């Protein structure tokens, strides 16, 4: 393909427990 | 004196979050959230999508 879809949004409410 | 430029056009999905334009560069953009940021556009405080925007200085 020649086009690329936009990137996903960051987890504002969800976050990892570790690094 | 901080400045940030957006790579693409994004739309904030919150009252506390604001949107910006690629060419439209904002100032006073500091890193507060691991995934989000916060800047000031002509006296407009809000959040900057770290996934769509980028911190220059």
């Amino acid at each position: 393909q020649r086009n690329r879809m936009p990137p996903p949004r960051p987890d504002v409410g969800s976050k990892p427990d570790s690094i | 004196g901080i400045t940030a430029v957006a790579l693409y056009d994004y739309q904030a999905a919150g009252d506390d979050e604001i949107s910006f334009d690629p060419d439209d560069i904002i100032t006073n953009i500091e890193m507060i959230d691991d995934g989000w940021w916060r800047g000031v556009c002509k006296g407009r405080y809000g959040l900057f999508p770290a996934n769509y925007v980028e911190l220059r200085q």
